[PDB]
């Protein structure tokens, strides 16, 4: 999950053709590898707004809390028994 | 009269391969209702 730790700024995907010559994938978007890294959703919004970009900010999903019990497997009467293990 | 020179233990000369589970199938009569989990497998 360490690749979950920080904001990342990016842009919309604009054209890549084929190059005629080799079949190499030609741009002409200068900012298609653009990716800017935030500590926060605040520092990348303000970054987007001084630069005068029109942004869409996407919340951070994090994963909730599951409740993990070993002996769950092992229940009298209920469904979660393992089958095997 | 004590006896402690032969060998007591001949009955397993005379078991054949449903000895076990007929006198598993014996026992059977002998046994308390067995509890239930409420549910008929834990598939169920």
């Amino acid at each position: 999950v360490n690749n979950t730790k920080k904001w990342k700024m990016e842009f919309d995907t604009r054209e890549r053709w084929e190059n005629p010559l080799m079949g190499w994938a030609s741009t002409a978007d200068p900012l298609s590898n653009l990716v800017l890294t935030f500590s926060t959703k605040e520092d990348a919004i303000a970054f987007a707004e001084k630069n005068g970009w029109s942004y869409d900010v996407e919340e951070r999903k994090v994963p909730k809390p599951k409740s993990k019990s070993y002996g769950a497997n092992f229940s009298w009467n209920k469904r979660t028994r393992v089958s095997t293990k | 009269p004590f006896d402690n020179t032969t060998y007591k233990n001949l009955q397993h000369h005379d078991y054949s391969t449903y000895t076990f589970l007929d006198l598993n199938l014996d026992l059977s009569k002998f046994r308390m209702p067995q509890p239930s989990s409420g549910r008929e497998s834990p598939r169920h």
